[PDB]
C-alpha cells in the first residue's frame, strides 16, 4: 500500500485504502480494510465432489480477536464451474463456465487494493 | 480532477460521437453432425455424428462451421434441405460481426457431402480476436482535440 | 461455443498501469441473431 | 480508524492488484456407473450400477 509499517496504521481505513475481491464474473467481496487488526488473510470454505463451491473470505474480519470473526457470512463466493459437453449413438450439453477466463490467465480470484 | 473545487455547470449536451460500426457479418452454422463426410441417400440414410472443436477454451460436441460471406452459407443450406435427417441437427447459425475470428482457427475448406460445395470448421483450438475498437478510442491529444 | 464481446475501458481506474477494473464494468454485447430454416 | 476525523479526500485509485490464479484444472467425471467393473458388450449389455 506504500504505507510506513511503524507509524502509518492507523491509517488503513477505508477512506484512505480500499479493498476488493474478485472473479471477473461478477462475484464481489467488498473489504472494510478498517476492520482487520492486523492482517489481510484470505482462507476459503471449499467443497467438491457433490457440490462444488469455493467461498473464500478473509479471516478474521472485523473481530475483536481472536474470534472467528464474520467468517464466511461475508465472502466472494466461486461456483458456476463449467460442465464439459458429450455425444452418443444424442448431444447433452456443456455448461460455459469460466473456461474463456482460463484461456487468458485470468481464472482466478484477484484482489484490488486502492 | 476528483474535488469539488469547481464552478456549477448545468449544460452537458452531446458534443461529439465516434462508433465502431460492425458493418460486415460472418456466420456460424453449428449443427450436430460431420458435414464433411457422407450422408446416404433418401433411403440409404447415413447419420454421422459430429466431432467436436475448442475455441476459446470451450469444447462444443457440435461442429460449427465458418462463413465469412452469406452466398456461401447460402449454398450450404440450401444444398442442406436435400438431407432432412441432417438439417434436423442443426442447432442453429448464428450471426456475427466481422473478423473476430481468426484464419489460423479455422479448417481449409472441404468438399461437403459428395460434393461441389465446401465448409470451414471452428477450432483447432484457436481463440478469437480481441480486437480493439480502434475507432472509439481516442488518444490523449485525439481525446481533448475532440 | 458462446458468443459474447464485452467491451471496456483498459486500465480503467488504475493507478498505472495495472489491469484497472479491467472487465468488471464494461459494455457487454450478446443478443445476436440466429437464422431460421424449415424441414420435411 | 473508525471515526469520521479525517481530511477531505477524493482520489482513491486502483493502486495495486494481487491475484491468486486458477492456473492448471482437475476434471470430475461423474456418471452413474460402475465404470471399475465389466460393461457386457453390444449385444450381450451389462448395465453395473
Amino acid at each position: 500500500l506504500g504505507l510506513n509499517p511503524i507509524n502509518d496504521k492507523h491509517l488503513l481505513r477505508p477512506n484512505i485504502v480500499t479493498a476488493e475481491l474478485t472473479d471477473y464474473a461478477g462475484n464481489r467481496l467488498p473489504i472494510d480494510l478498517s476492520l482487520i487488526e492486523t492482517n489481510l488473510e484470505f482462507d476459503s470454505f471449499v467443497t467438491m465432489g457433490a457440490k462444488n463451491e469455493i467461498k473464500v473470505y478473509v479471516k478474521n474480519y472485523n473481530a475483536r480477536g481472536n474470534n472467528v470473526g464474520q467468517y464466511i457470512d461475508n465472502a466472494l463466493t466461486i461456483n458456476n464451474f463449467d460442465t464439459i459437453g458429450f455425444s452418443v449413438d444424442a448431444i447433452t450439453e456443456g455448461h460455459v463456465g469460466y473456461a474463456p477466463l482460463f484461456k487468458q490467465d485470468k481464472f482466478g480470484v484477484h484482489l484490488r487494493l486502492g | 480532477r476528483s474535488n469539488n473545487d469547481v464552478l456549477a455547470t448545468s449544460t452537458m449536451r452531446v458534443h461529439a460521437i465516434k462508433s465502431e460500426l460492425f458493418t460486415q457479418l460472418e456466420y456460424i452454422l453449428t449443427i450436430g453432425a460431420n458435414l464433411r463426410k457422407s450422408f446416404g441417400t433418401a433411403e440409404k440414410p447415413k447419420f454421422p455424428s459430429s466431432s467436436g472443436s475448442t475455441h476459446d477454451g470451450i469444447y462444443n460436441p457440435y461442429d460449427m462451421y465458418w462463413f465469412n460471406d452469406y452466398e456461401s452459407l447460402k449454398e450450404v443450406m440450401d444444398y442442406l434441405t436435400g438431407y432432412p435427417w441432417i438439417q434436423q441437427s442443426i442447432k442453429n447459425v448464428t450471426i456475427i460481426p466481422s473478423g473476430f475470428i481468426k484464419q489460423e482457427s479455422l479448417n481449409d475448406h472441404e468438399p461437403v457431402n459428395g460434393g461441389d460445395l465446401s465448409v470451414r470448421k471452428l477450432g483447432k483450438q484457436g481463440v478469437s480476436n480481441q480486437k480493439d475498437f480502434n475507432a472509439i478510442s481516442l488518444d490523449y491529444q485525439s481525446l481533448m482535440f475532440t
